[PDB]
RNA sequence: ACACGAGUUGUUCGGAAACUGAGCACAACGUUAUAUCGUUUUGUUAGGAAAGUGAAGGUGGUCGGCCAUAACUGAAAAGGGGCAACAGAGAACCUGGGAUUAUAUUCCAAAAAGAAAUUGCAUGUGGG
RNA sequence: AUGCAUCCAAGUGGUGUAUAUCGCAAACUGAUUUCUGCCCAGUGCUCUGUGUCAACGUGACGAGAUUCACCGACGCGC
RNA sequence: GCUUCACUUAUCGAAUGAAGAGACCAAUGGGUUUAGCGUAGUCUUGGCUAUGCACCGUCUAGGUUUCCGUG
RNA sequence: CCGCGUUGUUCGGAGCGGGGGCUCAAGAUUGAAAAAUGCAGCUCUACGUACUGUUGUGAGUUCUGCGCAUUAACGCAAAAACCUGGGGUGU
RNA sequence: AAUUACCGAAUCUUUGAACGCAAACGGCGCAUGGGAGAAGCUCGUGUCAUCCCCGUGCAUGCCAUACUCAGUGUCGA
């Protein structure tokens, strides 16, 4: 009879991101003329931590292409990125770790990160800590590059969309156990209000579809349709299969 | 025009005429000579006021509450032919502004306060 | 010591001169959409009733026409305030072209005009969209000239949609009839072509060059 | 703001901005990185002119 | 308590003038039968011509080819205003007093009991 | 990401998202240790696509309205 | 009716302080205000057209490289 | 190229330790202020006068040393205002 | 020159649609005009630097209007 908590987070009031101590958005520098034809060189000045990421950032210093100034550029770093490194950025840039060059120019079987799903949107794929994409092939009739995303789900992207070379920095993070509810307090401190997580069976029937009863049970089957309304779509949303996955590992996604 | 060197079109500066000064909007006389009788209202005659005339040098007046210390000094020159060196104003809990007005030690405080009469 | 210091304007080199960013700048909304309005009238396939205004009488017949419309322009306000104050003394219009969209229409329904001159760019185009087919149904020679600023300049206005010529003086009568033969070649005797010539469907210069290099590579 | 410039700077280049160990590390690389390109620029023009008489000397050999 | 008469003094103290923060929402734009609605800091408004400031020079009264003061031309500055902190930022004054019935880093007058710090503007002396 | 969940009367609207599968969203169980068996008929979900299912579209009788015939997707059937 | 291949101008999305897009390397390209010269067939209000084709003109230059190259 | 040093988890040919220095930060000291002030006494013929006096290797103190500075899957606001340089002018 | 009633002439603080910008601020502007002015300068008068008072113009949208513009909109030399 009352609104479900998952529906309430879309109002986004108490549940927005905790962004006051965050730095800017981490993206690649602007796809200008200087990268469509040549390379821009920068230099890494600082390796940075912001709250709510597990990957290290980097401010790289370019010269502005058209004015007498220098552009501070906050990128997310790969592993091995040291201060002073001279990142190169563009078409004629070489094939080294830290450089950003189009996917047409990166030979096959190469680990890339900060790959972008359309040219110019400044990096949208493989940016969580320790992730990377692998370049499978190129097609020169269509001008598209087909690469393996960190989930295994393949994706064909245009070969003019650029990518950085390396693993994303800060990898190995999930492999240590948290051990405390105190350490999960501060993990979600710089993220957003989503912790502690109360189970639906622990609720009353007014708050959640699973709530109520004299035993904490889900009554109905907990696999809901894709077409369920907001409020009814809780549980295992459109589950193709449930249970302990006994066997291989299917890639998850459409 | 020509020679567009910036990525966006900002507004060209045309010739812009000044505005005419209007003749009048107020039809009322305002005498500059009576204009300091509204600044200074009347003196206080209390015990703390009488002590400061004799011992320090100061005079005490209720003034209007929307005057500053500079225009109280200039009204204590045109009304009373004395020189104020220091005014210490005070908006009272009564609602009135009270000023302590110290004279310039070339002017006696009692000789002014007899001419006013208090 | 007047030596030369050349600046290197390669990529990543010395910061360059100020270019002309006129073709890549954010323009105002009225100039970026009066320029896309002109593309869109060119790219789309235009019916033969609006195609006919893109087909215009040439310069030698237009500069002959408006110079003849100039000398039979209507008299001005002073030239009409006089001849009436000099005729209220007689109890005490010499000759002109027909101008105006209500007056030129009557000169064709009555078949009094000997030549009609139509502008090509009136801003609601439906005002003179019907106008060549009225001259064609009544067999008055017409023209569509490159005008509406140049017609109003000829007659003393800012804008004229149409000018009709009912009659002239006999001095420039061969000039009037040489102009009618010059203008029926383009419009009235060529009427069966004008009725069925669908215009438009032009490409970009940029799209056209992607048919050269898309066919020169599949040339074998 | 009320102090002299000398309590806030020092008498050399980048004084009050950079220290002595890195004013000199910029003097040294403003010389060595400029002169390294001069070695590689003059090597480049010496290569293209040796090409200009490796094949133009084959006009008198066939 | 009641009646009557008094009592809060600042260049520096707190605030504002004059900061930004979480945020707010004026203009602009869109929506709505309806503005009393939405967007409006991830560098930042608005399909979006919101800079009224002015480098250098030309023109002609001033100071020893430099200044400075008055009026035309035009390099260069993308990203409109205003709020929100009396605990964050910022902030030039400290004692002594026999100076109160009650106020004081606030009042004290020629030996200011006195000792300063600071802002604006101006003469004179001296230096370029 | 031409996404998932979701706000929302409405828009070139809003949140997770200053993000980008070591991420975000929805559930269950409840530290370690030791294990987690059998059941896909029922009921849910979900996947590969010719019975049946509406409007539209098509054709015909008739003076026409009205009829009749055909085509008709998700979805259940399989 | 239906459709799979190429289009781009509506529409959508992203990026950008709308900062260098395409050509010049050339047509299954344009042009009576850029239609100059012809050539076949065909029509006409004698002013000239339409179809079909050839040429001309718009149409210029260039880092590097021994014609390629593609700013 | 075992050495220096801390109560303490460390440092050094990418320059330890000695010898001479240059600086910065926190104090100490001499002075101007400032004795004229302050306090407590007291002495004399009226809120009157004249004189007299002005250590500590103890304990507690967050001012400071102090940060690329804490546990951290916690990494610790911003801006105005100001300061110095680069480059230019003065040439 | 009573006082009362009536009304033509006026006065009408701070606000408020509230409109120069703000606001738990009797706060702060940009043009423009007037004032006062114990410092200076002047040959005590004048003049008067900051400071300080007072009037007026200035919200935004729109209509009409009389000058300066933008536009690879269409022309035109
Ligand atoms: N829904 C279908 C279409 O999706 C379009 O938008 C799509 C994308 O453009 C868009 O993705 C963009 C992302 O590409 C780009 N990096 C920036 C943008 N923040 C993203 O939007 C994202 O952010 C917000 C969360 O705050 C989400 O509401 C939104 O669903 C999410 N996609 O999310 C949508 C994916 O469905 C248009 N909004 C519109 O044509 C239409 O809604
Ligand atoms: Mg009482
Ligand atoms: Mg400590
Ligand atoms: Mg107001």
């Amino acid at each position: 009879g009352k609104t479900v908590l998952s529906c309430r987070k879309g109002n986004g009031s108490v549940y927005q991101v905790h962004g006051h101590k965050r730095l800017g958005p981490a993206k690649l520098r602007i796809l200008d003329y200087a990268e469509r034809h040549g390379y821009m060189r920068g230099v890494v000045k600082s390796i940075e931590h912001e709250a709510g990421r597990g990957a290290a950032l980097a401010r790289v210093e370019f010269r502005h292409p058209y004015k007498f100034r220098r552009v501070k550029e906050l990128m997310v770093a790969p592993e091995g990125m040291f201060t002073g490194q001279s990142v190169f950025c563009g078409q004629k840039a070489p094939l080294a770790i830290g450089n950003v060059l189009p996917l047409g120019q990166i030979t096959e079987g190469c680990i890339v990160c900060n790959v972008e799903a359309k040219p110019g949107d400044r990096g949208t794929l493989a940016r969580a800590s320790g992730d990377y994409c692998i370049i499978i092939s190129h097609n020169h009739e269509t001008g598209r590059t087909r690469l393996k995303l960190p989930s295994g789900q393949k994706k064909s992207v245009p070969s003019t969309s650029r990518a950085m070379i390396g693993i994303i920095s800060g990898g190995g993070r999930i492999e240590k156990p948290v051990l405390k509810a105190g350490n999960s307090f501060y993990r979600f401190r710089g993220k957003r209000n989503c912790w502690p997580k109360v189970r639906g069976v622990a609720r009353n029937p007014v708050e959640h579809p699973h709530g109520g009863g004299n035993h904490q049970h889900i009554g109905h089957p907990s696999t809901v349709s894709r077409h369920s309304p907001p409020g009814q779509k809780v549980g295992l949303i459109a589950a193709r299969r449930t249970g302990r996955i006994r066997g291989g590992k299917a890639v998850k996604g459409a | 025009a020509k020679s567009y060197t910036r990525p966006q079109f900002r507004r060209p500066h045309t010739y812009r005429k000044p505005a005419m000064a209007k003749p009048s909007n107020r039809v009322t006389v305002e005498s500059k000579d009576i204009a300091a009788f509204s600044v200074i209202r009347y003196p206080l005659t209390t015990d703390k006021a009488m002590k400061k005339i004799e011992e320090n040098n100061t005079l005490t007046f209720i003034v209007d509450s929307r005057a500053n210390k500079t225009e109280i000094k200039k009204a204590m020159r045109k009304l009373y032919q004395v020189k104020a060196v220091k005014v210490n104003t005070l908006i009272r809990p009564d609602g009135l502004k009270k000023a302590y007005i110290r004279l310039s030690a070339a002017h006696d405080a009692l000789d002014t306060a007899n001419k006013i009469g208090l | 010591h007047f030596a030369a210091r050349p600046k290197n304007f390669g990529i990543g080199q010395d910061v360059p001169y100020a270019r002309d960013l006129s073709r890549f700048m954010r323009w105002p909304t009225f100039v970026t959409m009066q320029r896309k309005k002109r593309v869109l009238q060119r790219r789309l396939k235009v019916p033969p009733a609006l195609n006919q205004f893109t087909k215009v009488l040439d310069r030698a017949s237009r500069n002959e026409a408006l110079k003849l419309i100039k000398k039979y322009a209507p008299e001005t306000r002073k030239a009409r305030r006089e001849r009436l104050h000099k005729a209220a003394e007689e109890k005490k219009a010499p000759l002109a072209v027909v101008t105006g969209l209500q007056e030129v229409t009557r000169a064709i329904e009555k078949k009094q005009a000997r030549m009609v001159v139509i502008a090509n760019n009136v801003d609601p185009v439906e005002l003179v969209l019907w106008m060549p087919n009225l001259c064609r149904a009544n067999k008055i020679p017409y023209a569509i000239v490159k005008d509406m600023a140049r017609l109003g300049d000829a007659i003393g206005r800012k804008t004229a949609t149409c000018v009709a010529i009912t009659d002239v003086n006999a001095e420039d009568e061969a000039t009037l009839k040489n102009l009618i033969r010059s203008v029926n070649a383009r419009f009235l005797s060529r009427s069966d072509v004008i009725r069925r010539q669908w215009g438009g469907l032009q490409l970009s210069l940029r799209s056209r060059a992607e048919l050269r290099k898309k066919h020169a590579r599949n040339a074998g | 703001r009320l102090a002299s410039r000398h309590e806030k700077s020092v008498s050399r280049a980048y004084g009050g901005v950079l220290s002595h160990d890195q004013v000199r590390d910029r003097v040294v690389r403003a010389f060595l990185v400029e002169e390294q390109r001069i070695v590689k620029q003059a090597l480049k023009e010496h290569s293209k002119m040796k090409l200009s008489h490796k094949r133009t000397a084959n006009k008198k050999k066939s």
